[PDB]
RNA sequence: CGUGAGGGAAAGGUGAAAAGAACCCCGGGAGGGGAGUGAAAUAGAGCCUGAAACCGUGGGCUUACAAGCAGUCACGGCCCC
RNA sequence: GAAUGCCGGCAUGAGUAACGAUAAAGAGGGUGAGAAUCCCUCUCGCCGUAAGCCCAAGGGUUCCUACGCAAUGGUCGUCAG
RNA sequence: CGAUGUCGGCUCGUCGCAUCCUGGGGCUGAAGAAGGUCCCAAGGGUUGGGCUGUUCGCCCAUUAAAGCGGCACGCGAGCUGGGUUCAGAACGUCGUGAGACAGUUCGGUCUCUAUCCGCCACGGGCGCAGGAGGCUUGAGGGGGGCUCUUCCUAGUACGAGAGGACCGGAAGGGACGCACCUCUGGUUUCCCAGCUGUCCCUCCAGGGGCAUAAGCUGGGUAGCCAUGUGCGGAAGGGAUAACCGCUGAAAGCAUCUAAGCGGGAAGCCCGCCCCAAGAUGAGGCCUCCCACGGCAGCCGGUAAGGACCCGGGAAGACCACCCGGUGGAUGGGCCGGGGGUGUAAGCGCCGCGAGGCGUUGAGCCGACCGGUCCCAAUCGUCCGAGGUCU
């Protein structure tokens, strides 16, 4: 459940490490995004030197949500932060590498390469 | 609020309407098996004290 | 909306409530009758019920138990000692509400007695 | 939309 | 266009194909039809369905006839299915096959004088910044005086609920002949030990 | 009618009764099935477990674990047939019945705060000893 | 009423004569019903006359598919003389 | 017949709003024509840098006791400033 | 002018169509895709944020689209009170001055009680020619009506290439609506536990009050809920709009038309869900009651039946509605299960002690699913047809 305001850590190796969500990318009016939902966001925060800076408009797609989702087999999985990772207009990732696990519901949702960089998914 | 108030003084007649609903009924009542006194169903008889045929209550 | 809500309100807050359970039941196992109004005498019949119960188990956890809302160590002793045995065999129904036929003049409150069962 | 903003005509109303 | 009078028992969720399905549980049959309406003799075709045995002591004269009449033991409830005849003289949920897809009709629970957030969800007004004693207010009714008047139909507060609601299409799972049970997908009006009507659907 | 008992009998085809009992404080491993692309396989997911809502055949447990610096929590019904085993890794002493607070603990603060419950382990190991 | 200067009301009538109703009855009392006084008591003191607004009981006519400054004109029904 | 006229009487709104701190009550016993409301007992709750006690102002018999309940008391009253 | 409260916002909408999108079209300087332009269409839809009192506008990020207007520039007996009409104070400017300024600045009292109409809900009465208990038909009303992406067809038709379809077929979404509580997530005023200060019971142990109208803290059933779950928009049938025809005169040709017949919209009528015979045009079916006495009428007692009274209820302001009243499981108690809490008191052992271990998943235990006549629904009373005329 993130919606515009709402702030993410940033789960790579881009350079950004908090992205402020401003808006939702699931038709014209979405309240939410949730696990493999990509959103556009500022960047709050950066490292020095990264492939991003502070003051970037970028995308992302949500990785790990702290309001619980829920699968068909009757389960849930909630992680205790909620974090991005940072992709082009391609869904590719733009960094090299992930950082904690990812949410299976990723793959379903063809962010393949995410998942395979992913050290594990749950 | 800016304090309602009524535009005309209500007739004699619609006034009289409004009540044609505050007859009161008659209580509901039935003889006492004992005393024969009439008394309200599922109390105890207050003039014998008697309630399901047996002696309950001092009166 | 109370949909299957138990209990009534009394219009009495949280605490009150349950000093009036407790004061009517110490009235109750006192002079074996009291009379009340209607509402106070349906919700006497199962705080006193239960208190009635625990005296039949007799141990010491119950009284201490029963102690809580009775707090009088002779009553307790009286529920326990004079009360209780005359239920041994009883199996719940320690107690019954009977309605009176006369309102309260000064506020028509509908009254009844509730009484200590043979 | 009327494009010239329109005076007030009454006061707001005060206990005198 | 077969139908059946039932009760709403309560939810659960079963497993199917690595799959939990939210369920309701509805005891349905059996239903004995009493009357039959014909097109000569009522202008219309129907089955009147009986549900429930009921204490003869408690049905009164007129009923007494109208079951004697059917070869018929007395029932609690009667209700109607229409455009429906099946053949024999009892309707059991073998009519119902899992994968089926059907519609349910209960009476919904009552929320007595329900405020206009809950019935019609208003906004109410704000919370704070001099919102006064409005918070839960419906606002403007109308207009000036022009219509100078309140439409018809205009959601305000009133009664909500314990009324007829039909939810339509839910997915048969399952039929448990030996308990008279049907399982149905999803979630349907009233509350447990509720009455309900179940027809097969009238979606595509 | 009963209406309690005809639910518990629908339920009833469904019911386990193979897995292993176990308390909120408790760490254990459940081997859940998982499907992906284009197999399905077995997924370990191993912490403690910090809540048991009960509901009968509808109770469900709630497991927590850090997985590479990230806390997770996993919920599972008691009776999902997509679980293959629970293995017991370690019996814990909570005081509490529903752990929520750990969450906010570190490593060595829980490892304080739910000693080993000696006392089931012993248990477990009175019985492990079969004929 | 106003600190004060100062402001500033309402409120008349039994009967010729108290002969102002002993006494009994219901009622805690109030009040009443009888008895009694009187030419008269809806002259009984909450008292000459006792208008109107206003409230009530009883009786005739009338009214629950009807659109109204409430009346008027016509006709018919019912009730009274 | 009108002067938002004057004095008085009686309506309407209406059996409606309200009955003045959300510190809180319950039972038993007594008295009496009548009792949730007076007295008595027991239980419960509230104030305690007061919601206790003593002075000054101001009020002027409100003090104590007996006998009362038309009115005053926001209900009731057998109680009472 | 013996008062018609005034900008903007919020709230709630309803309407117009000169249509922003979605549907149907003609023309195109229409290859395809995508546009331009006019015609038809008001069914539904038409986002979130920065600035400013703003409406407007600009900008950010999206979108199928981010339509324009009317309703006292809709809506202050519905809310706000930032704008702007009072009294204070200051700046610029004008005036000798007092003061003033479509110049600016800071501050500045928004009225518990709805009589009538109207609206949302709910009853009481009478009627619907015999009186009754059920089950219904649907005149007529209301609700609803949105739409995107991706994939296959097919990288095909088209195009040098870039690009890229009609038609048809699958899958997944957003917002909205109705219902629901199995899961997820709330609340859960006393269902459990821990904790402090103080007063108390009874000295220890064990408890009780108070610290809020729960003292605080960790939890939490049923219910009521959304953030959670199911389902809905349609399909289809008919009639049309613009537009395209078939056959075809007047008018030897031509013409969609003058006679006749086709195709054709998210729109219209039906279909779907809800209300409904006060539909006084008061409908229909099934079943029960009976032609009782005294004087289209009155009176008395009854019939079928109903009400009163009572125990209650996911029904509910009262009322109504539904269930039950000893021939009884309606509530209360009690027993069992569930469920919460999470190992009671007491005793034994270990430690100088705070404590720790065992007995013990113990003790306690609202509402949930059931059982059981232990307690209470005693006993009863009153209404209630004898059927108008051709
Ligand atoms: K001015
Ligand atoms: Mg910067
Ligand atoms: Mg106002
Ligand atoms: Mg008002
Ligand atoms: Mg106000
Ligand atoms: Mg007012
Ligand atoms: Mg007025
Ligand atoms: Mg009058
Ligand atoms: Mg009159
Ligand atoms: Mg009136
Ligand atoms: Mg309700
Ligand atoms: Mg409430
Ligand atoms: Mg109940
Ligand atoms: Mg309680
Ligand atoms: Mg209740
Ligand atoms: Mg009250
Ligand atoms: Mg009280
Ligand atoms: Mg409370
Ligand atoms: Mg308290
Ligand atoms: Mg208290
Ligand atoms: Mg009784
Ligand atoms: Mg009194
Ligand atoms: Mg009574
Ligand atoms: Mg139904
Ligand atoms: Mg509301
Ligand atoms: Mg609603
Ligand atoms: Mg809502
Ligand atoms: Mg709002
Ligand atoms: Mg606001
Ligand atoms: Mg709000
Ligand atoms: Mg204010
Ligand atoms: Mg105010
Ligand atoms: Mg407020
Ligand atoms: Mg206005
Ligand atoms: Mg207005
Ligand atoms: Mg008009
Ligand atoms: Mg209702
Ligand atoms: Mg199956
Ligand atoms: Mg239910
Ligand atoms: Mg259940
Ligand atoms: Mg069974
Ligand atoms: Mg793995
Ligand atoms: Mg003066
Ligand atoms: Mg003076
Ligand atoms: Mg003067
Ligand atoms: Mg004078
Ligand atoms: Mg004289
Ligand atoms: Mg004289
Ligand atoms: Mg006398
Ligand atoms: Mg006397
Ligand atoms: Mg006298
Ligand atoms: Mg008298
Ligand atoms: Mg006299
Ligand atoms: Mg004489
Ligand atoms: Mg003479
Ligand atoms: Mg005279
Ligand atoms: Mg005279
Ligand atoms: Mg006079
Ligand atoms: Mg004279
Ligand atoms: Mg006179
Ligand atoms: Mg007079
Ligand atoms: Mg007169
Ligand atoms: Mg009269
Ligand atoms: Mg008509
Ligand atoms: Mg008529
Ligand atoms: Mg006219
Ligand atoms: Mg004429
Ligand atoms: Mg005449
Ligand atoms: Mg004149
Ligand atoms: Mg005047
Ligand atoms: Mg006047
Ligand atoms: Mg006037
Ligand atoms: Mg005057
Ligand atoms: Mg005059
Ligand atoms: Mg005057
Ligand atoms: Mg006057
Ligand atoms: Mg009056
Ligand atoms: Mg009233
Ligand atoms: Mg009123
Ligand atoms: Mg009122
Ligand atoms: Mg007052
Ligand atoms: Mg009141
Ligand atoms: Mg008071
Ligand atoms: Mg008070
Ligand atoms: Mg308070
Ligand atoms: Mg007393
Ligand atoms: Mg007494
Ligand atoms: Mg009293
Ligand atoms: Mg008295
Ligand atoms: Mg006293
Ligand atoms: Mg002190
Ligand atoms: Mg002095
Ligand atoms: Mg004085
Ligand atoms: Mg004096
Ligand atoms: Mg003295
Ligand atoms: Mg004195
Ligand atoms: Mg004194
Ligand atoms: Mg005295
Ligand atoms: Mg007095
Ligand atoms: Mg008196
Ligand atoms: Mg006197
Ligand atoms: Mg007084
Ligand atoms: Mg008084
Ligand atoms: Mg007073
Ligand atoms: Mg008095
Ligand atoms: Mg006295
Ligand atoms: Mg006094
Ligand atoms: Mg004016
Ligand atoms: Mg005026
Ligand atoms: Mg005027
Ligand atoms: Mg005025
Ligand atoms: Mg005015
Ligand atoms: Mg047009
Ligand atoms: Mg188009
Ligand atoms: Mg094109
Ligand atoms: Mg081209
Ligand atoms: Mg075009
Ligand atoms: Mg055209
Ligand atoms: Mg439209
Ligand atoms: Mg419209
Ligand atoms: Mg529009
Ligand atoms: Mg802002
Ligand atoms: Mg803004
Ligand atoms: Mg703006
Ligand atoms: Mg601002
Ligand atoms: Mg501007
Ligand atoms: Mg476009
Ligand atoms: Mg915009
Ligand atoms: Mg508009
Ligand atoms: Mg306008
Ligand atoms: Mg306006
Ligand atoms: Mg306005
Ligand atoms: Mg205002
Ligand atoms: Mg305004
Ligand atoms: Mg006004
Ligand atoms: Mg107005
Ligand atoms: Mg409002
Ligand atoms: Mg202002
Ligand atoms: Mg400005
Ligand atoms: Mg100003
Ligand atoms: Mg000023
Ligand atoms: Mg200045
Ligand atoms: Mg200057
Ligand atoms: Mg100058
Ligand atoms: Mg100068
Ligand atoms: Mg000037
Ligand atoms: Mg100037
Ligand atoms: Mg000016
Ligand atoms: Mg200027
Ligand atoms: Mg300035
Ligand atoms: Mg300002
Ligand atoms: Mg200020
Ligand atoms: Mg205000
Ligand atoms: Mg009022
Ligand atoms: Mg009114
Ligand atoms: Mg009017
Ligand atoms: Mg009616
Ligand atoms: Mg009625
Ligand atoms: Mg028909
Ligand atoms: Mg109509
Ligand atoms: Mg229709
Ligand atoms: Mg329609
Ligand atoms: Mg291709
Ligand atoms: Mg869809
Ligand atoms: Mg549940
Ligand atoms: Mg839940
Ligand atoms: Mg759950
Ligand atoms: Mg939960
Ligand atoms: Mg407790
Ligand atoms: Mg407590
Ligand atoms: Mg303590
Ligand atoms: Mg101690
Ligand atoms: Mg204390
Ligand atoms: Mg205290
Ligand atoms: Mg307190
Ligand atoms: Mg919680
Ligand atoms: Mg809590
Ligand atoms: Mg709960
Ligand atoms: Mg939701
Ligand atoms: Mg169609
Ligand atoms: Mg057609
Ligand atoms: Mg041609
Ligand atoms: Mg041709
Ligand atoms: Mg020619
Ligand atoms: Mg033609
Ligand atoms: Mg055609
Ligand atoms: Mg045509
Ligand atoms: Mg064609
Ligand atoms: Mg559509
Ligand atoms: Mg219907
Ligand atoms: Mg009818
Ligand atoms: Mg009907
Ligand atoms: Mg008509
Ligand atoms: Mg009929
Ligand atoms: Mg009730
Ligand atoms: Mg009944
Ligand atoms: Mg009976
Ligand atoms: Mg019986
Ligand atoms: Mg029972
Ligand atoms: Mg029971
Ligand atoms: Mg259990
Ligand atoms: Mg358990
Ligand atoms: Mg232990
Ligand atoms: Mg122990
Ligand atoms: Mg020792
Ligand atoms: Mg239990
Ligand atoms: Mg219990
Ligand atoms: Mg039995
Ligand atoms: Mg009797
Ligand atoms: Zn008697």
């Amino acid at each position: 459940m993130i919606q515009p305001q709402t702030y993410l850590e940033v789960a790579d190796n881009t350079g950004a490490r908090k992205i402020m969500c401003i808006r939702v990318l699931k038709g014209s009016n979405a309240k939410y995004a949730t696990v493999g939902d990509v959103i556009v966001a500022s960047v709050k925060e950066a490292i020095p030197r990264g492939a991003v800076k502070e003051g970037d408009v970028v995308k992302a797609v949500v990785v790990r949500t702290k309001k619980e989702i829920k699968r068909p087999d009757g389960s849930a999985i909630r992680f205790d932060d909620n974090a991005a990772v940072i992709i082009n207009n391609q869904l590719e990732p733009r960094g090299t590498r992930v950082f904690g696990p990812v949410a299976r519901e990723l793959r379903e949702k063809g962010f393949m390469k995410i998942v395979s960089l992913a050290p594990e998914v749950l | 609020a800016k304090h309602p108030v009524p535009k005309k003084k209500t007739s004699k007649a619609r006034r009289d309407a409004r009540r044609s609903h505050h007859a009161l009924t008659p209580p509901t009542l039935v003889p006492c098996p004992e005393c024969k006194a009439m008394k309200p169903p599922h109390t105890v008889c207050p003039e014998c004290g008697y309630y399901a045929g047996r002696k309950v209550l001092e009166v | 909306m109370r949909h299957l809500k138990s209990g009534r309100k009394l219009n009495r807050h949280s605490s009150h409530r349950l000093a009036l359970y407790r004061n009517q039941a110490k009235s109750l196992l006192t002079h074996g009758r009291i009379t009340t109004t209607v509402p106070k005498a349906k919700e006497l019949r199962g705080f006193v019920d239960h208190l009635i119960h625990l005296a039949k188990r007799g141990d010491l956890h119950a009284r201490r138990l029963v102690l809580r809302d009775l707090q009088d160590v002779k009553l307790v002793r009286k529920l326990f000692d004079e009360i209780a045995p005359r239920y041994r065999d009883r199996q719940g129904g320690y107690t019954r509400v009977l309605k009176l036929a006369e309102r309260r003049r000064g506020d028509g409150a509908p009254l009844a007695l509730v009484e200590l069962v043979e | 939309r009327r494009i010239r903003p329109r005076p007030p005509r009454l006061p707001r109303p005060r206990p005198r | 266009m077969k139908g059946i009078l039932g009760v709403k028992v309560g939810m659960t969720r079963i497993f199917r194909d690595d799959r939990a399905v939210p369920v309701t549980v509805i005891l349905a049959g059996p239903c004995p039809v009493v009357q039959r309406r014909t097109p000569e003799k009522d202008g219309y075709t129907a089955v009147q369905l009986g549900f429930l045995p009921q204490n003869p002591k408690r049905v009164n004269r007129p009923l007494k006839g109208h079951f004697a009449k059917a070869g018929v033991e007395p029932v609690r409830i009667l209700r109607e299915i229409r455009d429906f005849n099946p053949e024999g003289d009892t309707v059991t949920v073998e009519i119902f096959k899992p994968g089926e897809r059907v519609d349910v009709t209960g009476t919904s629970k009552g929320r007595g004088f329900a405020g206009v957030m809950k019935r019609w969800n208003f906004a109410g007004g704000p919370d704070s910044h001099g919102a006064h004693k409005i918070h839960r207010h419906p606002g403007s009714i109308g207009n000036r005086k022009t219509p100078g008047r309140v439409y018809k139909g205009k959601k305000m507060a009133g009664h909500y609920g314990a009324e007829r609601v039909t939810v339509m299409n839910l997915e048969v799972v399952d039929v448990i002949p030996e308990e008279n049970l049907l399982l149905v997908k999803g979630a349907v009006p009233g509350p447990n030990g509720g009455l309900v009507i179940v027809r097969e659907t009238k979606k595509a | 009618m009963n209406r309690g008992a005809l639910i518990k009998l629908v339920e009833s085809r469904y019911v386990r009764t193979d897995l292993p009992e176990f308390r909120p404080g408790d760490t254990v491993r459940v081997s859940y099935k998982v499907k992906e692309g284009n197999r399905t396989r077995i997924q370990d997911f191993e912490g403690i477990v910090i809540r048991i809502r009960r509901n009968g055949f509808n109770t469900t447990f709630t497991v927590r674990k850090v997985s590479y610096g990230v806390g997770v929590e996993r919920i599972f019904p008691l009776h999902s047939p997509l679980i293959q085993k629970i293995d017991i890794v370690q019996r814990g002493r909570a005081r509490r019945a529903k752990l929520y607070f750990i969450r906010n603990l570190s490593d060595r603060e829980i490892r304080r705060k739910l000693r080993a419950d000696r006392k089931r382990i012993d248990q477990d190991r009175a019985a492990e000893r079969a004929a």
